[PDB]
């Protein structure tokens, strides 16, 4: 989607790091559809955003 | 010319720090706080028997 193409090409220096995390992180922080990532948030005690 | 523009500092950042298991970050957010055991007041029971 759009969003993870926004952090993909930002050259701010927040945002930077923040995609840096994204793309080398085990396991996969990325969801297939909002669904699940609404599912995940309920379900990891306060640990995932 | 690859020294002088960072390009040999970006690319030791990339696969030493970045590809780290454990960051500095990462060990220095977790604290905790644990109450008395029986091993750090052992010597006043000592003194007393």
């Amino acid at each position: 989607g759009s969003t993870k193409e926004f952090f993909r090409r930002s050259k701010i220096a927040v945002f930077d790091k923040m995609w840096t995390y994204m793309r080398s992180a085990e396991p996969s922080v990325f969801v297939r559809t909002t669904a699940e990532g609404v599912a995940r948030v309920r379900k990891s005690k306060g640990k995932y955003a | 010319k690859l020294s002088e523009q960072g390009v040999l500092d970006k690319l030791k950042n990339k696969w030493w720090y970045d590809k780290g298991e454990c960051g500095a970050k990462d060990s220095g957010s977790k604290e905790k706080t644990s109450a008395l055991s029986l091993s750090n007041v052992a010597g006043v029971f000592y003194i007393l028997v």
